[PDB]
């Protein structure tokens, strides 16, 4: 930023963006593991079928 | 039934291998706004 | 059991509708050896 | 065969039960007339109300996707081998016709528009990259207007699919939702109890921030 009091707007801009970027990475992991809670179930019959 | 499972874990995993990089580039941006502020002061 | 077996060459007549389901019930039994009726055919066009 | 009888029998559950026999197709003569009856039902109908027999028949049932693998088989009757190409030029035209900006406008303005192939098609989102811009940003401001005042027990996921696909194809559209506050909306609706609206809102907020 090269200036004072505009990095304060920047560092609080990355502070809220990381929060919205970590709240999706915690939500996609337990959704992908909710896929493999159901889709990894019954794979052996699907190989046989 | 299978194209749902095929396209989900193909879209999510390539999202995860891209959104981790977008996240790991941003935390080293959040620290170098924090480190140079106290260094300037 | 000191001799081998007694086979048959039985001939199936499977209709159009019951062509999957009878061979499927032949798969659970599993004492049937299928002979290749069409040897001189390429890997496609096999219906 | 008579066109006056086509709109007389349409006050019934005719085509969806006729699609439920087409999935069995065990006798191979039961479905050989059903593919022929659908051509006779549409071609011998001199009106424009075959679009009602598009919105009921094939875009809401598993019969449009069944025409492809019925073509890929080696059918012997020459009247069915011409019937599969006659229904594809019919139905291919129908998918194309189905996707149009005006129709989409009705869907988010007249509202209550569901999981039709107007959202699922890439050919929809391919052309209208600036249609959300051409309505002076109000087109981006009326989809979210229905998302925030209403609970939408089923259709909440549909407009969340509308925003997630649009910000993928247009990178400047993410700044519109950042001034609008619709980013906070999809962070709330992703915690909802229904797995159909929770996943698509999860699919939307992972598409809003693809590059930062």
């Amino acid at each position: 930023p090269e200036t004072p009091q505009e990095r304060k707007e920047m560092a609080s801009g990355v502070n809220t963006r990381i929060d919205d970027l970590q709240m999706v990475l915690n939500q996609t992991e337990d959704h992908r593991q909710r896929v493999l809670q159901a889709a990894a179930k019954n794979i052996r019959v699907w190989f046989i079928k | 039934n299978f194209e749902k499972i095929e396209n989900e874990l193909k879209e999510i995993n390539t999202n995860q291998e891209a959104l981790k990089r977008n996240f790991l580039e941003l935390t080293e941006l959040k620290f170098i706004l924090r480190k140079t502020q106290q260094f300037f002061d | 059991l000191f001799r081998s077996e007694e086979m048959t060459l039985a001939q199936l007549f499977l209709q159009s509708e019951a062509a999957y389901c009878c061979v499927s019930e032949l798969g659970e039994l599993g004492k049937v050896q299928f002979r290749d009726l069409n040897p001189d055919v390429n890997v496609f066009q096999r219906k | 065969f008579s066109p006056q009888m086509c709109e007389h029998l349409r006050r019934y559950n005719i085509i969806p039960v006729l699609s439920d026999i087409l999935q069995e197709s065990v006798k191979e003569k039961v479905t050989r007339i059903i593919l022929a009856a659908f051509r006779n039902f549409l071609e011998k109908s001199v009106e424009r109300e075959t679009r009602q027999e598009y919105a009921l028949a094939m875009i809401q049932c598993k019969v449009l996707k069944q025409l492809e693998n019925l073509e890929q088989q080696k059918y012997d009757d020459e009247d069915i081998s011409e019937d599969i190409k006659f229904l594809l030029e019919k139905l291919g035209e129908s998918v194309q016709d189905l996707s149009s900006f005006d129709e989409y406008s009705s869907e988010l303005k007249s509202g209550r528009l569901e999981w039709s192939p107007v959202h699922k098609s890439e050919k929809f989102w391919r052309e209208n990259a600036a249609r959300l811009n051409e309505k002076n940003y109000e087109l981006l401001k009326i989809l979210t207007k229905l998302l925030e005042v209403s609970d939408d027990p089923q259709v909440l996921a549909v407009a969340a699919h509308d925003v997630g696909e649009y910000v993928r194809h247009y990178p400047r559209g993410k700044r519109v939702i950042e001034q609008l506050g619709g980013k906070q909306l999809v962070m709330n609706h992703m915690h909802h109890e229904d797995q159909q609206v929770r996943y698509n809102a999860l699919l939307a907020v992972q598409k809003l921030m693809v590059h930062n």
